[PDB]
């Protein structure tokens, strides 16, 4: 379903096509608060 | 540098004597640029003038006006115009027989020129030099030099400004270049100058392409220029027509067919590599046009609205012609390279690869037989052919076409994983990975899994290019069995684990392939790390002593670094070390995550004190603290109110994070840091929590921090009202009216990022209004009489949120956010609140359409607040 980047044609040779992971760590720690968060609201109902 | 000094060049040349008397010119000849350009105005268009001296004239006139940073030069284009009295009028009597002078190069002088009249430019006011250029264009002589030496000075003029400015005469530009772009002329040379000056001038030929009159000899002659018997013409035609196609596909109908298509399948079929990597190239960017076209008309029937730009599909067209001829490219396999030069056979894989994905499900037929029959050739050439093509259509076809052929093809390719040759292994490793993490349910099945697995980590210790595949093979693979477990019943965990047998012996090995002496070859130590990372977060509930075992080697590495983080020689040691903990802190991280509470305790007291020690870095820096902020914001969620012992020591270290706001990347995680993340200190953060509200105050005040601090500021607020609850008194008029005017901030809609950033802004104080809220009223049943300093403050809160609805430009979460705001109002009071909505009901519009929102948390919060609202208003 398309997705990906159009990366210029000399870096899109064999590569591994993976984000780098530092950003994911964030991107994980919000949605971990988002749902302790949510999760926390849920005891007074 | 001088007149006097140009002559003794031309007598005795040399290297040591033009560096000595060009110290004089920074020093006299910069500074007074008045009656200075005379001197130099009068030596290159001798013919006595050796090649040798004018070349060392012109460089130092080029470096004089030209230069890496515009706007250094800039101020030396605005001291060159206040002498436009006698500059640029004198030159005029020079430039007109400097070109096409002595030595058949232009020596760098055209070069100069260039500055010029890129200076001249921007102001306009000497527009002279067209005529000057374009006299000697059909000039009755027409030597091959001047000639030659005019065009290239055209193409620097077109390529050198910006484009906007040469509009003024474009279609006289036009009308003369096209002139030298004819065989007609004997000389060879100036055609590659034709073809080079045209090259650059269609970045503001646009007026002139948009009316078919000029466009069609345009095009005629251009593609009558690539039946060509030189070579550089012929590659220079194909790159015009490249970039031609980028730029005006609209009009492409009429010339595409009956001459561009013959032309560049001839190309394609040349043997000679610069022609077919130029026919490559051009059927690679229609495609890509193609697949941007695509997404577009995607876009539009999502709209409703019919596509703005019909396809051609000329990509899509013709296949039959370009997949036997794609295919055969690969054959022609470098033996030996340095796998760094843009070789054909690369760019005809990346191509079949845009194609694969362009054409979509069409592609199989064609391509299909090569792979089925070169798969076994003795001719080891042939069979990297098939290897390499398998794995370029992965993509586009649905999965179900493909899965019969990756069932059966895959025997294969572990046997082939095996082989005398190096090229064939690498490629079938690529091949196999991508299979794996593409095709999820072709590589889970039983009947060649553990065949599978036992050659990859039998390859795991072969060369880093095959190992930095096996690793990120690995992954997802470790996930896809994680997903397909045989029972999720529970939220917690998956009681079972396809690689549950052999998962020891795989994260063994992946430790032994961790510390290789090789790590560094194709960042395969990081790479490790990450498929180690990834193997961790995916465990069963089964296997936990491999995470055990696991813990105390990380745990061993970890403290291990401390001494090499210290005897430090060289920035590459700060750069590998630094790295190093950064993965040594995730993976403790992900580690610590996933064993049993009752295993961290006697881990965190080491975990704490490493921690704490490394913190110290150098003294400070965002490379290293933000590593060991992540791993305390996950120790203290995990081990929980045990915390307290801790925290005295570790409180100071958090007040130097706070106050980093010249690293935004470390206040963030020291703001979530100090949420929820500390908040599970219940209430024992009361002696610590001013002077980090003193802090997160003095962040508020600050106009230097990152955009995005500021939503995670006020969902601190929020938080930390919930967790006080009941002795926020003292605090609260500090904080309300802080939000409360920054809550009124707007934005246009002149960019959709300032709308969503808007967005989340909206959303945090929102959030921060509820937890307040929340916190106020405690957790008892009636309602604490403290609530009672909110009460004159709601109807601006109503407002806010009517305002909000005001836009229609939302998205997911802001509706489940004002629906729980709402929710709680009504509980607070429940006697007034009931007549200030009725007054405005736009928020009923929030509420009816959020029983049908996309969302759970906007259904469930929307159910919820109708259910608390219409139970009060029966009542009456």
């Amino acid at each position: 379903m398309a997705e990906s980047l159009r990366s210029p044609r000399r870096s899109l040779y064999k590569l591994v096509g993976s984000p780098p992971w530092k950003e994911a760590f964030r991107q994980r720690c919000l949605e971990r608060m988002r749902n302790s968060r949510d999760r926390l609201l849920n005891r007074y109902r | 540098m001088e007149l006097i000094t140009i002559l003794e060049k031309t007598v005795s040349p040399d290297r040591l004597e033009l560096e000595a008397a060009q110290k004089f010119l920074e020093r006299a000849a910069v500074e007074n640029l008045p009656t200075f350009l005379v001197e130099l105005s009068r030596v290159l268009a001798n013919p006595g003038n050796s090649q040798v001296a004018r070349v060392a004239a012109g460089l130092q006139i080029k470096n004089s006006l030209t230069s890496k940073d515009p706007d250094i030069k800039a101020q030396y284009q605005q001291r060159w115009l206040a002498i436009d009295a006698n500059a640029r009028r004198e030159v005029k009597n020079y430039v007109l027989q400097t070109l096409g002078t002595e030595t058949y190069r232009p020596s760098s002088a055209s070069q100069c020129v260039a500055g010029i009249a890129c200076a001249e430019i921007p102001v306009n006011q000497w527009p002279e030099l067209i005529p000057q250029l374009v006299a000697n264009v059909t000039n009755p002589n027409s030597t091959e030099h001047m000639k030659e030496s005019t065009l290239e000075a055209i193409g620097y003029i077109c390529q050198d400004i910006d484009p906007e400015q040469l509009q003024d005469k474009s279609n006289e530009i036009l009308t003369a270049i096209i002139q030298g772009m004819r065989k007609e002329e004997p000389s060879n040379n100036v055609k590659l100058a034709a073809t080079n000056a045209l090259l650059n001038s269609l970045e503001f030929t646009k007026a002139n392409f948009d009316k078919e009159s000029e466009r069609h000899f345009i095009m005629q002659v251009v593609c009558e220029a690539t039946q060509c018997p030189d070579t550089r013409v012929r590659v220079a035609a194909l790159q015009n027509l490249v970039k031609i196609m980028s730029l005006y596909y609209q009009y492409m109908e009429t010339y595409m067919g009956p001459a561009l298509f013959a032309i560049t399948i001839e190309a394609m079929k040349s043997d000679i590599d610069e022609v077919a990597l130029q026919g490559i190239e051009f059927w690679s960017n229609v495609c890509d046009e193609e697949m941007d076209l695509a997404i577009e008309a995607s876009e539009a029937a999502e709209q409703g609205r019919p596509p703005e730009h019909t396809s051609k599909f000329y990509a899509k067209g013709a296949l039959q012609y370009l997949v036997p001829i794609l295919t055969q490219t690969l054959t022609k396999q470098d033996e030996n390279d340095d796998d760094d030069d843009w070789n054909p056979c690369k760019a005809a894989g990346v191509c079949l690869m845009l194609l694969a994905t362009c054409c979509e499900d069409d592609i199989v037929p064609h391509v299909l037989p090569f792979i089925k029959e070169h798969i076994k050739n003795p001719d080891w050439r042939y069979r990297d052919a098939a290897v390499m093509a398998f794995g370029c259509i992965l993509e586009g076809p649905e999965p179900s076409q493909l899965k019969p052929l990756v069932i059966q093809a895959m025997p294969t390719l572990i046997e082939l994983m095996k082989d005398p040759s190096v090229v064939v292994r690498d490629t079938a490793a690529w091949t196999v990975g991508r299979i794996c993490e593409l095709l999820p349910e072709a590589a889970i099945n039983d009947v060649y899994l553990a065949p599978l697995l036992q050659c990859l980590i039998e390859g795991l210790s072969a060369e880093p290019r095959v190992a930095s595949n096996v690793c990120w093979a690995f992954s997802s693979l470790a996930e896809a069995a994680y997903e397909a477990a045989d029972v999720a019943d529970d939220q917690e965990e998956p009681a079972t684990y396809c690689l549950s047998s052999s998962f020891e012996l795989i994260v063994q090995k992946l430790l032994e392939t961790t510390d290789r002496p090789d790590g560094h070859q194709n960042n395969l130590r990081s790479s490790a790390y990450e498929s180690l990372m990834e193997i961790v977060k995916n465990s069963a509930k089964d296997c936990y002593p491999a995470v055990q075992k696991t813990t105390l080697v990380i745990m061993e590495r970890l403290q291990q670094v401390l001494q090499m983080e210290s005897h430090i020689q060289s920035t590459s040691d700060r750069i590998q070390f630094n790295d190093l903990q950064s993965l040594l802190c995730a993976t403790l991280q992900n580690v610590l995550r996933k064993v049993q509470h009752q295993d961290a305790l006697q881990i965190s007291d080491v975990v704490m004190a490493s921690l704490l020690r490394m913190f110290q870095s150098t003294a400070g820096s965002g490379g290293v603290q933000e590593d060991a902020l992540m791993a305390v914001s996950t120790l203290v969620e995990v081990l929980g109110g045990e915390f307290l012992k801790y925290m005295e020591a570790f409180k100071p270290f958090l007040g130097i994070g706070l106050k980093n706001y010249a690293e935004y990347q470390v206040c963030l995680a020291a703001v979530g840091l100090v949420g929820d993340l500390c908040r599970a200190l219940q209430s024992n953060i009361i002696p610590f929590c001013d002077e980090v509200m003193q802090l997160l105050l003095e962040n508020l005040g600050n106009e230097n921090v990152h955009r995005s601090v500021k939503p995670q500021i006020l969902s601190v607020f929020g938080d930390i009202a919930l967790a006080i609850g009941g002795e926020f008194k003292k605090y609260l008029e500090v904080v309300l009216n802080t939000l409360q005017q920054a809550s009124q901030a707007q934005v246009d809609k002149s960019d959709y990022d300032m709308v969503d950033y808007l967005n989340e802004l909206r959303e945090s104080c929102l959030e921060a209004y509820t937890g307040i809220v929340q916190g106020l009223k405690g957790d008892q049943e009636n309602v604490h009489p403290d609530v009672m300093l909110v009460q004159p403050r709601v109807e601006f809160i109503l407002s806010f949120i009517d305002h909000i609805a005001g836009d229609e430009d939302h998205t997911d979460g802001v509706v489940a956010c004002a629906a729980g705001l709402i929710g709680d109002l009504c509980t607070a009071f429940g006697k007034d609140v009931l007549k200030l909505v009725e007054a405005r009901p736009m928020i009923h519009e929030l509420l009816t359409e959020g029983r049908r929102s996309k969302t759970n948390k906007a259904k469930t919060l929307a159910t919820w607040a109708t259910k608390e609202l219409r139970k009060l208003k029966n009542q009456a």
